[PDB]
């Protein structure tokens, strides 16, 4: 029913591109008022998402190992 | 696909028209040419229920492949060698068709050269 | 310019009246007072009985009448054997091999 | 610069681009107040007739009956035959009829002439 | 219902227009009747010809589907402008620009298809060589008559 | 039980969906690699296409003129 | 046909002798028994008509119309027994008497051997319908609708009388069998032009032909439910049966005569259908749908091809049943909401699920969903007219859009959307209404299995 | 323009509406969060450039040109929330919002399986039919000459009095039936 | 699927979203704090805060209602009446 929220101290501005946006704004002379609200999206399990080539090559290592094992088995079972 | 460039963007009087081809008699520079031979008898090729588009010169390999497909059930990948043989025969037929195309192109070019000789001689 | 006291009071009054109605939508655990009222059946009462019915209706009511069910003649290859006649097809011509 | 919105019959001008919305004159203020008062009176009448516990039936809407009688039965008592209505009746009432009659007469004459000279393919046409 | 709460003829003088505006519960200035062309509109006012989608949906209406209040004098063609029918909402692009863009696009594609039909593409090979006089017997030709035989040779 | 909701963090994932996704990705890669090692023809090239203009003149029947 | 007339003449004292609470039950029971006995007319042949005596005969054309008529009368008694619950006992018995007399008149008209008997009975059908319309109608201006109906019918039918008496004095008889065996060709003369006009215009009035259809959008609206059903499902088919009988006698002039009239339908059934796109009254929408279907019937009969005849009779029966069901649906909704405005009652599916199912089935049968009878008839008409000419497929095909474009529209606004707030008297579905609509619908779906009995006289 | 309580939109309301719609369209055009945050800060700075103004006419055609620029730079397909009108899930479960008065048409056989709820509904109906008279008495006197000017309704004034015309708002159907 | 929400959780989430704002402080932020009178912010800050809760709770609040959500308890009240809490 009631869900307990975690602590708000953990959502920090650093570790993001949000601080880069903030310092570019400060170079032009503004400030970011919503760093902490958007800081949850880049902190935790969602940090360092894979690129598209990493997405396409998902499960390639075990598939290649099974391919090598199967081709060796069928190469040695012909004799 | 440079034949489209040689036929359309260049001049159209030297490249063959595939709608009407060949325009020359077969017995041009070909002493005792041979005739391509059927292997399947027309009754045997008829009761095998072949589609009229498939009823070309290489129907014998098609009959053999269909028989192998029938007998080797359920192992559908058991005798792909006959399929490869039929594909090779089709490839040879396509090679002969392309050779006919090149012969027609060379004969048209030679006719153009003959009319060029007539223009620059008479 | 926020809520004036009249509309704020009206919205508050309607708020707890709506909440009272919303909690009043809940039922007692006694409700509802409903009035008081073999592993492979699904493969037999749905399949085998229609199979028997359709097989009988096709065998003695459909195929009896002419041209209701038309079967394509099977493929015959050179070298095949026919059960109905017993005459074996002669093999085809000797192959002018290319490869 | 920018591409200015050109309104058409099927593409209305946006409400925030209207100059008349940006007018702060007093006459617009009294017009808005008067239409707000009219709408409030009609709304009050509706929810007075709507929340009655004794009433169990259809709340009569005079505007709906007015619209239906204007659409259905009040079109002929307010009709005057003039040149515009006569021209619109002659263009739309008999024009398509004579056009369709002419094209169908031409097509049927052509078909009958083709059939009676024995050129139309009617070999397998036995259902008519 | 009663007779004087119903539409009548076209008003001409100011006081008949005021009586009509009282009956139609609009202002005397917002009541603009249709012009007397003898079509049968009567004293029905001319609404500004807007769809019901143009009305704000966040307003609380008596009829939420039609976005129309109770007793609000509706348009003469309200059934044309319902939310399941012809709309008049503004578009991000101009209407004439939309029409000329679409017409130019379809005309250009049709012209390209025409010039491609005139100029085909193919593979530089000969025709499909068939046996038995280009398959005369299998094409439905009569076996009693012998047509002109074509013969396909080696190459 | 079911997966309990979480606030601004990664949702809890069991072993079954992870091993299912990994096994299916491995199966897909093994299938494509095995079919590429076995056939290798429909994608890379099946038959040698001969050059049209390189045919010799004596077998195509054009007289020397 | 003296085995059916005498049961109705005995039904007349049966409703003049019952108690004040037992008229409806006794009349319904005995009319359903007569409807059960009505099936004996199906002893037909592919080459001969079933003749009983010198005055009554019935081929494979009039038999489905007879069955529909004396099947519709019990449905009429069910549909009209609630809104007359406040009436006087004498007026209630008079209403049942007019309905019984109308059924007797129709079953005597449909089996008329000779054409003059058919004409006099055809004009005699005017009286109870006019009485019902001008007496038990609800709206104020029902007198105008009754006068328009009576005068359109009479002004059509009096030149028909003159032409029929002229034909009888010329050749010698008006029996349909004799005229089948004593037919004479009519040459292309102006006398034969006016003969064709006099023999046709009555039936073009009662079909109704487009242009002369103005008596339908009034008399179908302000009339009660029984009068609406007898106007929509029988009398138009009475005119169609009369035109089918008459058009045998007018060959070969019609082959160059029916060019305008056919095309007077071939465009009209377009734009009248477009009127259903912009109608605020549901009953007027149903009436204009009937106008479109009868225009299709006009085209099919006037081109006089066999497949057109089969499509005409099939579409006649299917459209009669569908229009009766739609009129009953309109009457039930009008009883519940006390208004004929279509835009008023919305979202009825959330309150009335079974009535929404009946609405869906009626709308689907109205748009010619196969394999119903309406699709069979309209498809046969389209085949026959495409045999007549090519381009006319367009003039049918666009109609194939517009019919759907109103019928499902009639399904949407009355059923789909947010329900009306101030309407809170929507009672649950009465068992009488559900019984009446099932009795309307189930015979159509059952005849979809075996349509060979309603495909005309020449099947 | 068209508001329930006020007869017109002031300059502040127009500016705030333009700001909110501009932020929504900018979030639609700037899908990634950081680009959206940067350009939202830029747009807030642009709005604060002309915040302190003293001429009403200058603010008037500045708002006119700002609205023209916003119309030029709008997203052709703006992001719409699922419950907002125009969304994919807008008024979907409104098809299942059966009104409460249909419960008055139930059979006594199907009314016997929810006894306590129908007893509480009877109590609520009695409360409505005893509150209607004093609520219309309250609304009669409070209404001035010519009817009410605004659509706002007066609240409950006396103790023990329910607000006027409260039934069709308190007993409106739930969002998730 | 679709877990229910309680009013205590509603004000907890609203105070959580408010307490991450950089133009506000987490000390004098309370549930009965007026945004300009008792807290000292701008109208632009008000509409932007309303947009922040509109993004947070996943539905659109209209401007006519948005101008009056002037305290955190009133925002909780509007969310409560919209989402039908305490059922
Ligand atoms: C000459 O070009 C012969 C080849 C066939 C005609 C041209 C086909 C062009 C499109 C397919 C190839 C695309 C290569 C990027």
């Amino acid at each position: 029913s009631k869900m307990e929220l975690p602590d708000y101290k953990q959502w920090k501005i650093e570790g993001t591109p949000l601080e880069t946006v903030q310092e570019k704004l400060a170079a032009r002379g503004l400030r970011d008022p919503w760093g902490r609200n958007e800081a949850w999206r880049y902190m935790g399990g969602f940090a360092n998402n894979v690129s598209f080539v990493g997405a396409l090559l998902k499960g390639f290592k075990w598939g290649f190992a099974a391919f090598v094992v199967a081709v060796g088995a069928e190469y040695y079972l012909e004799s | 696909g440079a034949h489209l460039a040689r036929r359309y963007l260049g001049d159209a009087s030297v490249e063959p028209e595939p709608l009407r081809m060949p325009t020359f008699p077969p017995d041009y520079g070909f002493p005792e040419r041979k005739e391509r031979e059927m292997v399947a008898t027309q009754q045997e090729m008829n009761d095998a229920q072949l589609v009229l588009q498939q009823r070309d010169y290489c129907a014998h390999y098609l009959i053999r492949f269909l028989k192998c497909k029938r007998d080797s059930f359920p192992n559908f990948l058991a005798c792909k060698h006959e399929q490869h043989d039929w594909d090779y025969c089709e490839h040879l037929d396509y090679v002969k068709r392309m050779k006919e195309f090149e012969r027609e192109r060379r004969l048209l070019q030679r006719k153009k050269r003959r009319e060029q000789r007539e223009a620059d001689m008479a | 310019s926020g809520y004036t006291p009249d509309e704020k009071l009206r919205l508050q009054q309607l708020r707890e009246l709506r909440r009272r109605w919303l909690k009043d939508q809940e039922l007692s655990p006694r409700e509802p007072v409903l009035p008081p009222r073999r592993h492979s059946i699904f493969a037999f009462t749905h399949v085998l009985i229609p199979v028997w019915i359709i097989h009988y209706y096709l065998k003695y009511h459909v195929t009896t009448k002419p041209y209701t069910i038309v079967e394509k003649k099977p493929r015959i290859f050179p070298g095949d054997t026919i059960l109905e006649t017993g005459e074996v097809i002669p093999p085809m011509k000797e192959f002018p091999d290319q490869h | 610069s920018f591409p200015k919105y050109e309104p058409s019959r099927l593409a209305s001008l946006p409400t925030t681009l209207d100059p008349a919305e940006y007018d702060i004159s007093s006459e617009t203020r009294k017009a808005q107040a008067e239409r707000l008062a009219i709408r409030s009176r009609l709304k009050r009448e509706y929810q007075l007739q709507y929340n009655d516990p004794s009433r169990r039936g259809v709340v009569e809407d005079p505007a709906l009956i007015r619209w239906t009688c204007a659409r259905s039965a009040n079109v002929y008592p307010n009709f005057r035959p003039n040149t515009k209505t006569s021209l619109l009746g002659a263009l739309f009432g008999i024009g398509p009829l004579i056009f369709w009659y002419y094209v169908f007469k031409t097509d049927r004459d052509r078909k009958e002439k083709l059939i009676q000279e024995g050129k139309l393919d009617r070999t397998f046409n036995i259902s008519y | 219902i009663t007779k004087d709460m119903l539409p009548g003829p076209y008003p001409k003088t100011p006081e008949e227009r005021a009586a009509a505006a009282k009956k139609y519960n609009m202002r005397v200035e917002d009541y603009e009747p249709y012009p007397d062309d003898g079509m049968g509109y009567g004293d029905y006012p001319k609404l500004p010809d807007r769809s019901q989608q143009e009305r704000d949906p966040w307003y609380d209406w008596d009829h939420p589907d039609l976005r129309l209040n109770w007793g609000e004098p509706m348009h003469w063609d309200l059934d044309m402008y319902i939310r399941n029918r012809v709309d008049t909402s503004p578009t991000p692009v101009n209407w004439n620009l939309m029409c000329k863009h679409l017409f130019g696009f379809v005309a250009f594609m049709l012209f390209m298809f025409w010039v491609g039909e005139t100029y085909p593409t193919y593979q530089p090979v000969g025709p499909k060589q068939y046996p038995y006089n280009n398959l005369y017997l299998e094409r439905g030709g009569d076996p009693n008559k012998e047509p002109e035989p074509v013969v396909h040779y080696e190459i | 039980a079911h997966i309990e909701p979480r606030y601004r963090q990664f949702p809890q994932l069991t072993r079954s969906q992870v091993i299912q996704a990994e096994f299916f990705s491995a199966t897909m890669w093994f299938w494509i690699l095995w079919r590429f090692w076995h056939d290798s023809d429909a994608v890379l090239g099946h038959f040698p296409y001969p050059d049209p203009s390189q045919w010799t003149d004596e077998e195509l029947g054009i007289p020397p003129d | 046909m003296l085995k059916y007339i005498i049961p109705t003449m005995m039904l007349m004292p049966l409703t003049w002798l019952s108690k004040n609470s037992m008229i409806w039950i006794n009349t319904t029971l005995h009319s359903l028994l007569i409807s059960l006995t009505s099936l004996l007319l199906l002893n037909q042949f592919g080459d001969n008509s079933l003749n009983f005596s010198l005055t009554f005969f019935s081929d494979s054309l009039s038999t489905p119309l007879l069955i529909l008529t004396m099947w519709l009368l019990p449905l009429m008694l069910m549909a009209s027994q609630h809104h007359l619950s406040k009436e006087n006992l004498a007026r209630k018995k008079l209403f049942i008497s007019m309905l019984i007399l109308l059924q007797l008149f129709l079953i005597m008209t449909f089996t008329a051997t000779e054409l003059i008997f058919f004409y006099i009975m055809f004009e005699a059908t005017l009286v109870p319908t006019l009485i019902i319309i001008t007496r038990w109608g609800n709206q104020t201006e029902r007198l105008n609708a009754g006068l328009y109906f009576l005068f359109y019918t009479l002004a059509g039918s009096l030149p028909l009388l003159v032409a029929l008496i002229y034909i009888q004095n010329t050749m010698g008889s008006l029996n349909f069998l004799i005229l089948q065996y004593w037919v004479q060709p009519m040459p292309n003369s102006w006398s034969n032009t006016f003969m064709w006009l006099a023999c046709m215009m009555a039936f073009m009035v009662k079909m109704p032909l487009y242009g002369l259809h103005l008596w339908l959008p009034k008399a179908h609206v302000e009339a009660p439910i029984a009068g609406s059903m007898v106007l929509a499902a029988i009398l138009l088919k009475l005119g169609g049966y009369g035109m089918m009988r008459i058009t045998l006698l007018l060959n070969p002039i019609t082959d160059f005569m029916a060019y305008p009239f056919i095309m007077l339908s071939l465009w009209g059934m377009i734009m009248t259908s477009s009127i259903c796109l912009r109608q605020t009254d549901l009953k007027s929408l149903i009436a204009y749908s009937s106008v479109s279907h009868m225009a299709l019937v006009i085209v099919a009969i006037l081109i006089q091809t066999p497949w057109s005849y089969m499509g005409a009779t099939a579409l006649m029966i299917a459209h009669g049943l569908t229009s009766s069901m739609l009129f009953c649906l309109a009457n039930s909704n009008y009883e519940r909401v006390h208004s004929r405005t279509m835009i008023l009652a919305r979202g009825l599916q959330t309150l009335l699920p079974l009535m929404a199912a009946w609405w869906l089935l009626a709308s689907l049968t109205n748009l010619a969903l196969p394999p119903s009878i309406n699709l069979i008839g309209e498809l046969f008409v389209v085949m026959s007219t495409f045999s007549w000419s090519n381009i006319t497929i367009i003039l049918m095909g666009l109609n194939m859009v517009i019919t759907a474009l109103y019928s499902l529209y009639m399904l949407i606004t009355t059923q789909r959307g947010k329900h009306t707030h101030h309407i809170n008297n929507i009672l649950p579905s009465f068992t009488r209404e559900n019984a009446l609509m099932s009795l309307h619908m189930l015979p159509l779906l059952l005849l979809s299995l075996n349509p060979k009995i309603i495909l005309g006289p020449l099947y | 323009a068209f508001l329930p309580s006020a007869a017109y939109l002031t300059h502040q309301q127009k500016v705030l509406q333009l700001y909110k719609r501009a932020l929504r369209h900018l979030e639609s055009r700037c899908v990634h969060r950081d680009k959206y945050r940067y350009f939202a800060c830029l747009l807030r700075a642009r709005f604060d450039e002309h915040k302190n103004e003293k001429d009403m006419v200058k603010a008037t055609q500045l708002l006119r040109e700002a609205e023209k620029e916003f119309w030029h730079g709008q997203h052709p397909q703006p992001y719409i929330f699922p419950e907002s009108p125009g969304g994919t899930s807008y008024e979907r479960y409104e098809c299942y919002k059966v009104p409460e008065w249909c419960l008055d048409d139930w059979h006594p056989s199907e009314k016997a399986m929810y006894p306590d709820y129908f007893a509480k509904r009877e109590q609520w109906k009695k409360l409505r039919r005893e509150s209607w008279e004093r609520e219309v008495k309250q609304l009669q006197e409070e209404t001035p000459v010519g009817g009410p000017r605004t659509e706002a309704l007066p609240p409950a004034r006396k103790q023990g009095d329910l607000p006027p015309l409260w039934w069709h708002i308190v007993t409106r159907p739930r969002e998730r039936p | 699927d679709a877990p229910p929400l309680t009013l205590e959780g509603i004000k907890d989430r609203v105070l959580y979203v408010l307490k991450l704002y950089d133009k506000i402080d987490p000390e004098k932020l309370s549930v009965n704090s007026h945004f300009m009178k008792d807290l000292g912010l701008d109208s632009l800050d008000q509409v932007e805060i309303i947009m922040a809760m509109e993004d947070e709770f996943g539905f659109e609040i209209p401007d006519i209602d948005a101008e009056k959500l002037m305290c955190p308890q009133e925002i909780v009240d509007y969310i409560a009446d919209k989402k039908d809490v305490y059922e």
